[PDB]
């Protein structure tokens, strides 16, 4: 799932997944952003500490 | 736009659609060359479709140009969404008429509290998908800043208003991207973005058109 | 720190390690009574330990001192990490010896090439982790904004600086942020972000300190 993640060098790391989706972020994604075009552009802005999936 | 009105005829004359095989956007006519949009619904070729009502068939009255340019506000930020606005030039201006028409800019910006007209072809279902042939309208009132901060934090900028119900149920969609919110007459949103569509707590962001008049004259006039 | 070499003795004396329980951060003494960190450190609870070189074993020559005021940037963004700064104020000031010292805000700011040195506690591995007892030290130096920024697009805003090397191998890593990168004797950087540690083409990214000196020199005058 996540491609590009951003985390701050703290223990434990804040991260980010900063990848843009096609029409969809994931289904574990409690932020999701989209943009209100056809198809919508995706991003989800949740932050775990540690930095793998929303799926 | 979820749970707003079929528009009636040559009710929004200045609402745009912009197509590249088929809607993916709107947008405002806001002089007989000029249509603005949302900088995220940019493309490559875009034909601008204006004096549309039913998308679906065509009714004789419709004018089909294409862009010849695209411009995107320069400081505009695809992962943020800042300066979300876009200007396109026609190849031919539009012949106005009733059923086209030219959209105002701001005398100045709306208060929170001011009540607008969103219009667009986008989704109509916040749970599910329905997209209709007819324009689509929807009342809606601007937010305040601080409304809109506390629904979303630390994503909204000062170039961006909430317009729409904490409550849910009436909001823009998927669709209806680059659209326009008029209030007063005169365009001070365009639709960009939002958590959903019509949730709870969750109203649309709309770019804040006031904040770019000036870049908007400038460029028609250099352009 | 991926890659770079045990400091020595009293060679970094404005060092400050943040601990609520264990080290979490690190910081910077800029005077006896005022460290600087980075806004995403922020607990409330954190106890400063200076002249610290092992973390893990008491060598006598420490000063433990409790935070009395944590104050974020007031316009830090935990989204974006933008103004990712942070000031805390310590309970007693810190007795200033060879193994304890003040580092100096910027006259200016730092020009694409300078060479910096980086320090911390943090992890040394770019893939897997290892936590050193021992100060960590690294030489990089400032990347051009415009690499910085094509390493990150839509990221890097004007208040974060890439410092490291496109090539990878050497940068910092979690256990490092809030640490100083002090280049010509001046704290130019504080660690904040970056995708994984010591990747290629993906240096660190810092908080530009000449950015906020006025806003350190009010917040300490006005406390
Ligand atoms: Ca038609
Ligand atoms: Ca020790």
């Amino acid at each position: 799932c996540c491609d590009s993640c951003d985390c701050t060098k703290s223990k434990p790391p804040q991260c980010h997944c900063a990848n843009i989706r096609l029409n969809s972020c994931h289904s574990a994604c409690k932020s999701c952003i989209c943009t209100r075009s056809m198809p919508g552009k995706c991003r989800c802005l949740d932050t775990d500490d540690f930095c793998y999936k929303p799926c | 736009i979820v749970g707003g009105y079929t528009c009636a005829a040559n009710s929004v004359p200045y609402q745009v659609s912009l197509n590249s095989g088929s809607h993916f956007c709107g947008g405002s006519l806001i002089n007989s060359q000029w249509v603005v949009s949302a900088a995220h619904c940019y493309k490559s070729r875009i034909q601008v479709r204006l004096g549309e009502h039913n998308i679906d068939v065509l009714e004789g009255n419709e004018q089909f140009i294409n862009a010849a340019k695209i411009i995107t506000h320069p400081n505009f930020n695809g992962n943020t969404l800042d300066n979300d606005i876009m200007l396109i030039k026609l190849s031919s201006p539009a012949t106005l008429n009733s059923r086209v028409a030219t959209v105002s800019l701001p005398r100045s910006c709306a208060a929170a509290g001011t009540e607008c007209l969103i219009s667009g072809w986008g989704n109509t279902k916040s749970s599910g998908s329905s997209y209709p042939s007819l324009l689509q309208c929807l009342k809606a009132p601007v937010l305040s800043d601080s409304s809109c901060k506390s629904a979303y934090p630390g994503q909204i900028t000062g170039n961006m208003i909430c317009v729409g119900f904490l409550e849910g149920g009436k909001d823009s969609c998927q669709g209806d991207s680059g659209g326009p919110v008029v209030c007063n007459g005169q365009l001070q949103g365009i639709v960009s973005w939002g958590y959903g569509c019509a949730q709870k707590n969750k109203p649309g962001v709309y770019t804040k058109v006031c904040n770019y008049v000036n870049w908007i004259q400038q460029t028609i006039a250099a352009n």
